[PDB]
């Protein structure tokens, strides 16, 4: 979320009504993951010495 | 007075023995132990 | 019947008469 701009004219009168205020939603963000290697070899060996 | 040829022969014998022992022990124990640990936390059934 | 018959010709004298020796490579060599 991000706050609102600052006001510089707050000079409300006394004994008056509560004016509707500025309210905003909260922005959301999302992402996704990513996916390996190749082990090509002979492998016919490694069973005996 | 240990000869280096003796040590080389020992290295070869030990390497082949370790290869056989690994090839056995893997499918003997670890193939089951991995899935057992996975079931421990219930992560295997997808 | 709870068994099977198998001829199983298994003389194999040579294998037991020559012993064996482990190696650490697919190609061994000697010199003489």
């Amino acid at each position: 979320d991000a706050l609102a701009s600052v006001d510089g004219n707050n000079a409300h009168v006394e004994g008056s009504r509560a004016e509707d205020g500025e309210m905003k939603p909260t922005v959301i963000k999302s992402n996704v993951t990513q996916i390996r290697k190749v082990v090509r070899v002979s492998d016919t060996a490694n069973t005996t010495a | 007075k240990y000869s280096e040829e003796v040590l080389d022969e020992l290295r070869v014998d030990l390497q082949r023995r370790f290869n056989y022992a690994q090839g056995y022990v893997d499918m003997a124990v670890k193939g089951y132990a991995r899935e057992a640990w996975e079931y421990f936390y219930g992560n295997l059934p997808a | 019947a709870n068994w099977i018959s198998v001829l199983s010709p298994q003389d194999t004298p040579f294998v037991s008469m020559t012993g064996k020796e482990s190696i650490n490579q697919t190609i061994f060599s000697w010199q003489t």
